[PDB]
C-alpha cells in the first residue's frame, strides 16, 4: 500500500535492533514560505493573489451550502492565511481584496477572529482609498453589533495600526 | 422598579431632545459638495457639543 | 424617590406632546423623490 | 405618508417596520428580531408597501428597514414605490435599507451598486445579510435591534441623526 | 398568452 | 422464445427497478406460483433478466403477452411519456348499450390492422374500469415497432381515452379514428390536456379530484384576503400538473404580440397556490391559470376578449 | 395619555 | 506597475462607482483574419459550461504538442483511477490585437468523436491584460461543452501545471437580463430560434419555471418601443424592456416576473443560462458575446 511491510513481525526484532543501536500552493509549507518572504517578485504573488484569491471564493461560495461544517475548514484556512501573514508580515493583495469584496456582506460573527486578524494584515493604502472600502464597512458593522465585536475590531484596528 | 424609572428616564430626556431637534429644524425655514462639509462640521461640533456633556 | 422623579418625567413627557402638537401642525409630510 | 414623530413613543417599546415584498423572509427576521430577549419592548411591525393601509393607534414607528430582496427586481421596484410615501425627517437615522438574498450573487436580478446608489441617494444605512439563514438572520437581527434602540432613543448618548452620521 | 392557446 | 419478443422481454424487465421485480411478474402471469421460487430476485440484474427471459424460453413467450408486460410497467411508471388526452363524443340518441370488452377489443383490432395491418395490438383492463391498451406501431412495409409504442388507456365507457405522446405520427389520426370506432362514437378530439401523470389527469378529466403578539403584521387585512382569494380558486389538494401548460400569445401590448409561455413545474397547481401567499402573484390570481383543471385543459386554443 | 402612573404602572413589568 | 495596478482595479471595482453601463449593442462581426470556419461553426451551436479561468502561468501558445501529451497522458490515468487531447489555437477569437489568442482543449476518442472540447478564450479583455505580468496569458474565460467529469479532471491538470483556477462563471439574473436586452437589439436577419427567457420563481416548496419566449420578430418592435438612445444600451432601456415583459406578463397571469430570477434567456443571438451551462451561440455575434462573458469572467477573477 504505502510503506506495508510484512516486516513487523521482523519490526519487534528492528525494535530491538533500533533500542541497541540506541543503547550503543505555498500556505502548507513554512519552509518554502520563507522563500516568498524574500521576494516580492511578480510571477510569485500573482500566483498567489490568483490562488487565493480563487479559494477565499470558492471556500466562501462553500459557506452558502453548508455554512455549518464548512465553518470549520475555511475557519482553519484563514487561520493558516493569518499565520502565513503573520510570519511574511505583509498583508496578502489577495486578502484585502477579498475583505473589501466580503465586507459589506459580512455579518458579526462570521470568521469574526478570523476576518478581523485579516484587517489587521493589510497594505499601507492612504486613508481616503482605504475608509470607504474597508472602514465605512467596519463601522457600519462596528456601531450595530454587541462589545464582543467592538473590543474585536479595537483589537483589530489595534494589530492594524501595529502592522501599519 | 426604580432601575427601570431610571431607564424611562434616560430614554424619554432623549426621545425629546429628539423631538425638539425636529422642532428647532422646522421652525427653520446649494454646494452639495460642500453641503455635506458644513454637515461634516456639525457632527465635529457637535460632538465637542455632547462630548463635554 | 420615584415620586421625584417621576414629575420631571411626566413634565418633559408634557414637552413631548407639546413638540409632537408643535409636529402635527407642520404636517408637510414633504415626499423624497429620486432627487 | 409615514412621519417618524406623528406619534409619542411607549415607554420601552422601540416598534421598527420591515418593509419587504417577501413576507416568508420578513417573518423569519422579525422572528430572530425578537428571539433574543433584550431590555427593550420591540413590537416588530410587517408589511410589503409603505402605503401602509391608515390604521389609527399604529405605534411611533423608530425604525423603517427596507428589505431589498437582491433576488428579485420587485422587492426593489416596490421598494421605490414605498420610498415615495416617507418623510424626509424619516431618512435621516429611522430608515435601513436591507439587502437580503445577495452574497450568494448568482439569483441576484439586481446589482448590488443599484441597491447601494439607491440607499445612498437617500442618505440612510444599507445593512447587507441573507435572510434565508438563520446565522445570518441572528446576527444582523440584532444589528436591526440595536440600530433601533439608536433610533428609538433607548440608547441615552446617540440620536437617530447621529446614527447615519456613524453610518455613512 | 391571454388564454391564446 | 422468438425473435423481438425474447429480446423485447429482455429489454423492457430491466427498466422496472429492483424492487418491483414481483409486483410486475405475478400480473402477466406467464410465471406460475411454481416458477416464481427457480428465480433468486435478490442477487443481481443481469442474472434475474437471464433467468427470467430463460423462463418465458421455456413458456415459448409470444409477442401478445410481451406487450402485456410492457403494459403492467407502464401502469407502475404511467408518470413517463407524457400523455394525451382524447375526447369523444356521439350525437344525439342513447348510449352504447353494448360495449362488450370483446367486442372492443374486436372492434378496435380490426380497424387498427385494416390500415395499420402490422401492429401488435395488446388489451389490459383493469380493474379500475380503463382499458389499458399498447399499440406496438409499423407500416405495412415494416414489423411492429415495439421500441415505442403508444399506449392508450381508454377508460372504458367514458367518452375520454388517455394515449401517451410517443411520436404523434400520421397514426395519431387513425388512434384516434380507431378509437371512435371500436368504442361506438363519432368523433375523436384531442382535449388539449397533455400532462405526464395519469393519475392526475384521470381526476382532471373526470372532476374526480376535490370529490407572535409583538409582530405586528400591517398587512394582516391584505394577507387573509390573499389566503382567502387563493383558498377560493384553489379549494383543496391541487392536482400535480407538472407539465408544460403552453400560453402562446396573439395580443397587443398594452399589431399583436407572440410569446409561449411554458409553466415547468414538478407540482404545478400547487406552485400556482403558492404563489399569491408568497408575494410572487397578486391575490384575485388570474383565471388564466387557476382553471387549467376547472378547464380540464392547459394547452387552451380560445382568443382575445 | 397622562403618563404618571396611567403609563408606568399600566406597564408593570 | 505590474500588481499595485489589479490593487486598484479591484478597489475601484469594489468602491462600486455608478454603473449602469451604456454598453454598445453587439455588432455584427465580420469573420476576423484566420477563423477556421469549420470549427467556428463547430463551437457556435454547442452549449458551452460557463468557467471563470484565472490566467495561466508559464504558458505558452508554441507548446502545445507537449502539453496536450501531458493532459491526453493524464486524462487516461485518471481512468486508471483511447483518447486523444489536440490543443488548437483559434487565431481569431480575441477582440483587441494584444489579446491572447483563443486555444482549443478537445477530448477527441477511432474517429473524430469529440468528446469534451474544452476552450479558453480571451476577448475584449484588456482589462486583465493590462494587469497580469508577461509570464501569464490571460484567459479569463473556459468553456467546456463535454461531461462534467472530464472538465473537472482537465480543470485540474490545468491547475497543476499552470497555477491557474477556474471558478464556475455564473451569470446572474441582472446579467442575464442585460444580455437578454441586447440580443435582441442587435441588427440580425433571419431569427433562428424565439426570444425565451426562463423565469423561475421563488417558493419554497415547489420548483415552478415559466418560458417568457417571445416571437423573435415581437421581441425586437418591443425593444425599439424602448430603445431610445441609439448605439448604445442603457440600464434604463434594459429595465424598460424586462418591465415590458413584467407588466406584459402580469397584465395577463397576474404574477409578478419581477418577483423571480431569470435562469435562461434563449435568443437568436445567443442562448445563454445562469448555472453556468450559458454559452449556446447560435448566431456569429460570437465576438460580443464572448466578449461579455469575458469581461463577466474577469470581474469573477477581478
Amino acid at each position: 500500500i504505502y510503506f506495508k511491510n510484512s516486516e513487523n513481525l521482523w519490526k519487534t526484532a528492528l525494535l530491538a535492533v533500533k533500542q541497541r543501536n540506541r543503547g550503543p500552493s505555498v500556505l502548507n509549507n513554512s519552509l518554502l514560505l520563507h522563500y516568498i518572504n524574500c521576494v516580492r517578485d511578480e510571477p510569485v504573488l500573482l500566483r498567489f493573489y490568483y490562488w487565493l484569491s480563487q479559494t477565499l471564493q470558492e471556500e466562501c461560495i462553500w459557506y452558502k451550502v453548508n455554512n455549518y461544517e464548512h465553518g470549520k475548514e475555511f475557519t482553519n484556512f484563514l487561520d493558516t492565511i493569518i499565520r502565513a501573514e503573520c510570519f511574511l508580515q505583509e498583508g496578502f493583495y489577495s486578502c484585502e481584496a477579498f475583505l473589501y469584496k466580503s465586507l459589506p456582506l459580512w455579518d458579526g460573527l462570521c470568521c469574526r477572529s478570523q476576518f478581523l486578524q485579516l484587517v489587521s494584515w493589510i497594505p499601507f493604502s492612504s486613508f481616503s482609498e482605504v475608509k470607504p472600502l474597508l472602514f465605512d464597512h467596519l463601522a457600519q458593522l462596528f456601531f450595530t453589533s454587541t462589545i464582543y465585536f467592538k473590543c474585536s475590531v479595537l483589537q483589530s484596528l489595534k494589530e492594524l495600526l501595529q502592522n501599519w | 422598579r426604580m432601575t427601570l424609572l431610571l431607564r424611562l428616564r434616560a430614554q424619554t430626556k432623549q426621545q425629546l431632545l429628539e423631538y425638539k431637534s425636529m422642532v428647532d429644524a422646522s421652525e427653520e425655514k446649494k454646494q452639495i459638495e460642500a453641503k455635506i462639509e458644513d454637515l461634516e462640521n456639525e457632527i465635529e461640533e457637535v460632538k465637542v457639543a455632547f462630548e463635554i456633556k | 424617590t420615584e415620586e421625584e422623579l417621576i414629575r420631571e418625567c411626566e413634565e418633559m413627557w408634557k414637552d413631548m406632546e407639546e413638540c409632537q402638537n408643535k409636529l402635527s401642525l407642520i404636517g408637510t409630510e414633504t415626499l423624497t423623490d429620486s432627487n | 405618508v409615514l412621519r417618524p414623530l406623528d406619534k409619542l413613543p411607549g415607554l420601552n417599546t422601540a416598534t421598527i417596520l420591515l418593509v419587504g415584498t417577501e413576507d416568508a423572509l420578513l417573518q423569519q427576521l422579525a422572528d430572530s428580531m425578537l428571539k433574543e430577549d433584550c431590555a427593550s419592548e420591540l413590537k416588530v411591525h410587517l408589511a410589503k408597501s409603505l402605503p401602509l393601509p391608515s390604521s389609527v393607534n399604529r405605534p411611533r414607528i423608530d425604525l423603517i428597514v427596507f428589505v431589498v430582496n437582491l433576488h428579485s427586481k420587485y422587492s426593489l421596484q416596490n421598494t421605490e414605490e414605498s420610498l415615495r410615501h416617507v418623510d424626509a425627517s424619516f431618512f435621516l437615522g429611522k430608515v435601513c435599507f436591507l439587502a437580503t438574498g445577495a452574497g450568494r450573487e448568482s439569483h441576484c436580478s439586481i446589482h448590488r451598486h443599484t441597491v447601494v446608489k439607491l440607499a445612498h441617494t437617500y442618505q440612510s444605512p444599507l445593512l447587507y445579510c441573507d435572510l434565508e439563514v438563520e446565522g445570518f438572520r441572528a446576527t444582523m437581527a440584532q444589528r436591526l435591534v440595536r440600530v433601533l434602540q439608536i433610533c428609538a432613543g433607548h440608547v441615552p448618548g446617540v440620536s437617530a441623526l447621529n446614527l447615519l452620521s456613524l453610518l455613512r | 398568452e391571454f388564454i391564446i392557446d | 422464445m422468438d425473435e423481438t419478443v425474447a429480446e423485447f422481454i429482455k429489454r423492457t424487465i430491466l427498466k422496472i427497478p429492483m424492487n418491483e421485480l414481483t409486483t410486475i411478474l405475478k400480473a402477466w402471469d406467464f410465471l406460475s406460483e411454481n416458477q416464481l421460487q427457480t428465480v433468486n430476485f435478490r442477487q443481481r440484474k443481469e442474472s434475474v433478466v437471464q433467468h427470467l427471459i430463460h423462463l418465458c424460453e421455456e413458456k415459448r413467450a409470444s409477442i401478445s403477452d410481451a406487450a402485456l408486460l410492457d403494459i403492467i410497467y407502464m401502469q407502475f411508471h404511467q408518470h413517463q411519456k407524457v400523455w394525451d388526452v382524447f375526447q369523444m363524443s356521439k350525437g344525439p340518441g342513447e348510449d352504447v348499450d353494448l360495449f362488450d370488452m370483446k367486442q372492443f377489443k374486436n372492434s378496435f383490432k380490426k380497424i387498427l390492422q385494416r390500415a395499420l395491418k402490422n401492429v401488435t395490438v395488446s388489451f389490459r383492463e383493469t380493474e379500475e374500469n380503463a382499458v389499458w391498451i399498447r399499440i406496438a406501431w409499423g407500416t405495412q412495409y415494416t414489423k411492429p415497432n415495439q421500441y415505442k409504442p403508444t399506449y392508450v388507456v381508454y377508460y372504458s365507457q367514458t367518452p375520454y381515452a388517455f394515449t401517451s405522446s410517443s411520436m404523434l405520427r400520421r397514426n395519431t389520426p387513425l388512434l384516434g379514428q380507431a378509437l371512435t370506432i371500436a368504442s361506438k362514437h363519432h368523433q375523436i378530439v384531442k382535449m388539449d390536456l397533455r400532462s405526464r401523470y395519469l393519475d392526475s389527469l384521470k381526476a382532471i378529466v373526470f372532476k374526480q379530484y376535490n370529490q407572535d403578539s409583538r409582530i405586528i403584521h400591517e398587512n394582516i387585512v391584505e394577507k387573509e384576503r390573499v389566503q382567502r382569494i387563493t383558498q377560493e380558486t384553489f379549494g383543496d389538494y391541487p392536482q400535480p400538473q407538472l407539465e408544460f401548460a403552453q400560453y402562446k400569445l396573439e395580443t397587443k401590448f398594452k399589431e399583436p404580440l407572440r410569446c409561449l409561455i411554458k409553466f415547468s413545474s414538478p407540482h404545478l397547481l400547487e406552485a400556482l397556490k403558492s404563489l399569491a401567499p408568497a408575494g410572487i402573484a397578486d391575490a384575485p390570481l388570474s383565471p388564466l391559470l387557476t382553471c387549467i383543471p376547472n378547464k380540464r385543459m392547459n394547452y387552451f386554443k380560445i382568443r382575445d376578449k | 395619555k397622562s403618563f404618571s402612573t396611567l403609563f408606568l404602572e399600566t406597564v408593570k413589568r | 506597475t505590474p500588481l499595485q495596478k489589479r490593487l486598484e482595479s479591484v478597489r475601484k471595482q469594489s468602491s462600486f462607482i455608478l454603473t449602469p453601463p451604456r454598453r454598445k449593442i453587439p455588432q455584427c462581426s465580420q469573420l476576423q483574419e484566420d477563423v477556421d470556419p469549420q470549427k467556428v461553426a463547430f463551437l457556435l451551436h454547442k452549449q458551452w459550461t460557463l468557467y471563470s479561468l484565472t490566467p495561466l502561468y508559464k504558458f505558452s501558445y508554441s507548446n502545445l504538442k507537449e502539453y496536450s501529451r501531458l493532459l491526453n497522458a493524464f486524462i487516461v490515468a485518471e481512468k486508471q483511477k483511447d483518447i486523444k487531447v489536440i490543443f488548437s489555437t483559434l487565431l481569431g477569437m480575441k477582440g483587441t490585437q494584444r489579446d491572447p489568442e483563443a486555444f482549443l482543449v478537445q477530448i477527441v476518442s477511432r474517429e473524430g468523436k469529440v468528446l469534451w472540447t474544452g476552450w479558453f478564450c480571451c476577448v475584449f479583455g484588456d482589462s486583465l491584460l493590462e494587469t497580469v505580468s508577461e509570464d501569464f496569458t490571460c484567459l479569463p474565460l473556459f468553456l467546456a461543452n463535454g461531461a462534467e467529469s472530464n472538465t473537472a479532471i482537465i480543470g485540474t491538470w490545468f491547475q497543476k501545471t499552470f497555477d491557474c483556477y477556474f471558478s464556475p462563471l455564473a451569470i446572474n439574473a441582472f446579467n442575464l437580463s442585460w444580455m437578454a436586452a441586447m440580443w435582441t437589439a442587435c441588427k440580425m436577419d433571419h431569427y433562428v430560434a424565439t426570444t425565451e427567457f426562463l423565469w423561475s420563481v421563488p417558493c419554497s416548496p415547489q420548483s415552478l419555471d415559466i418560458s417568457f419566449a417571445i416571437h423573435p420578430e415581437d421581441a425586437k418592435a418591443l425593444w425599439d418601443s424602448v430603445h431610445k438612445t441609439p448605439g448604445e444600451v442603457t440600464q434604463e432601456e434594459v429595465d424598460l424592456f424586462m418591465d415590458c415583459l413584467y407588466s406584459h406578463f402580469h397584465r395577463h397571469f397576474k404574477i409578478h416576473l419581477s418577483a423571480t430570477r431569470l435562469v435562461r434567456v434563449s435568443t437568436s443571438v445567443a442562448s445563454a443560462h445562469t448555472d453556468g451551462k450559458i454559452k449556446i451561440l447560435c448566431h456569429k455575434y460570437l465576438i460580443g458575446v464572448l466578449a461579455y462573458l469575458t469581461e463577466l469572467a474577469i470581474f469573477q477573477i477581478e
